[PDB]
């Protein structure tokens, strides 16, 4: 990337970082700025003479580059940069931490045909490296890595038992039990700052889609009560309590 | 030419999954052209339990179209069909699209719900019905031509 002909571009790529992150927080005005500052810049790599002479992935995996160099060094400055986020983080955890121990496939609607052996550990474990990877890209495989796994699975026990391929009826409840078991810490933050900061042309399609899943299913996880995970009034609010006391 | 979000809407047993089966997971994308104008399309399935319908407008948010599909052999999801389109009509934006499949025909004898009564309440309400089948394929390529053709 240090090619004695891409000062231009540096110059303008950390000058945009100094001016950008001296700015106060405003998760609004901030995203806009940055999905602002990427386009500039896209026209730029391309137009750019010196890149006669590249494909579309070649094109991307530029983009990608600015994505995470730029968000990296950024990071402190727009995950999690205001004070009413971290409490919904906070307040999620809590939910998850207790929930976790007393949520069973029913609750949620999950059929025993579609019920999983390792409770889908293999799903959990990638939503559980999401705060390993500071690009939005990298967060974002994280997440897909969780959904792949949840349809391989799924769609093996749809051959196992005969059915048909598995739909939302399926998914959805999975990805909840799912991000419950696995506790992904600062969830509210990372799907905003995915949210705010994927190279927005690049979140869409099946990506946009599971994606308005997972958030969904952070919506519903944070406002669990007996009626939402069916149970009376009294086993729920018992079950916390042994939750909280555990 | 038109990239295009399509949102199904229904229960459980209305079976719109099995249903876009036949129209090759939860989600597909299909480039469609018709008299000129291509459309692709951006499929997207919803959990059609009641406990996840509050859920539901995150999906349909900047919906393009929707497909509401219920089960015509057990009557209270031809209700619940009713009770979709009542939503959609509201909270989505009003330049949509609107489809009524009435689903799991393919029992020869065992359907409750009559063309009638599905035909009468479409046209009251600016969509138009279908008798959708996934066992005879019947009605799926159909449909999302019908959708294509109405679309800004």
């Amino acid at each position: 990337m240090r090619k004695p002909s891409a000062g231009d571009f540096v110059k303008s790529i950390k000058s945009f970082i100094v001016s950008f992150s001296n700015n106060a927080p405003d998760p609004e005005k901030d995203c806009a700025m940055v999905q602002e500052f990427f386009s500039k810049m896209e026209a730029a790599f391309r137009a750019h003479p010196l890149w006669s002479g590249c494909s579309e992935e070649e094109l991307d995996s530029a983009g990608d580059g600015l994505e995470k160099y730029v968000m990296t060094k950024l990071f402190t400055r727009v995950f999690a940069s205001n004070t009413e986020e971290v409490i919904a983080d906070e307040k999620l955890f809590q939910k998850m931490s207790l929930v976790q121990q007393f949520i069973s496939p029913e609750n949620l609607d999950i059929q025993p045909t579609f019920q999983n052996e390792s409770s889908w550990l293999l799903a959990q474990k990638e939503l559980q490296k999401i705060n390993m990877y500071k690009a939005p890209r990298d967060k974002l495989v994280c997440i897909l890595n969780c959904c792949k796994v949840i349809n391989n699975l799924l769609l093996n026990a749809s051959i196992a038992s005969n059915e048909n391929a598995p739909g939302a009826d399926e998914f959805l409840p999975v990805l909840i039990y799912v991000t419950i078991k696995a506790n992904p810490p600062q969830l509210h933050s990372n799907l905003l700052y995915i949210q705010r900061y994927r190279r927005e042309s690049k979140l869409v399609g099946e990506a946009a889609y599971f994606f308005t899943n997972i958030l969904s299913a952070e919506s519903f996880i944070s406002n669990i009560d007996a009626k939402s995970i069916s149970l009376d009034e009294a086993e729920f609010e018992k079950n916390m309590e042994s939750a909280r006391a555990r | 030419s038109i990239n295009a979000k399509l949102v199904l809407l229904g229960d459980v047993g209305a079976g719109k999954s099995s249903l876009v089966l036949r129209f090759v997971a939860a989600f597909f994308s299909q480039t469609l052209a018709v008299n000129d104008a291509t459309v692709k399309f951006e499929i997207w399935d919803t959990a059609g339990q009641e406990r996840y319908h509050s859920l539901a407008p995150m999906y349909y948010r900047g919906a393009a179209a929707a497909i509401i599909v219920f089960d015509v052999t057990n009557q209270a999801s031809f209700e619940r069909a009713k009770k979709w389109v009542q939503e959609l009509q509201a909270q989505g934006n009003p330049n949509m699209v609107m489809a009524l499949a009435g689903n799991k025909s393919d029992l020869l004898d065992a359907r409750k719900v009559t063309a009638e009564d599905a035909q009468t309440y479409a046209q009251e309400n600016g969509l138009f019905f279908m008798e959708t089948s996934a066992k005879t394929a019947t009605n799926v390529k159909e449909i999302f031509y019908e959708i294509a053709r109405r679309l800004p």
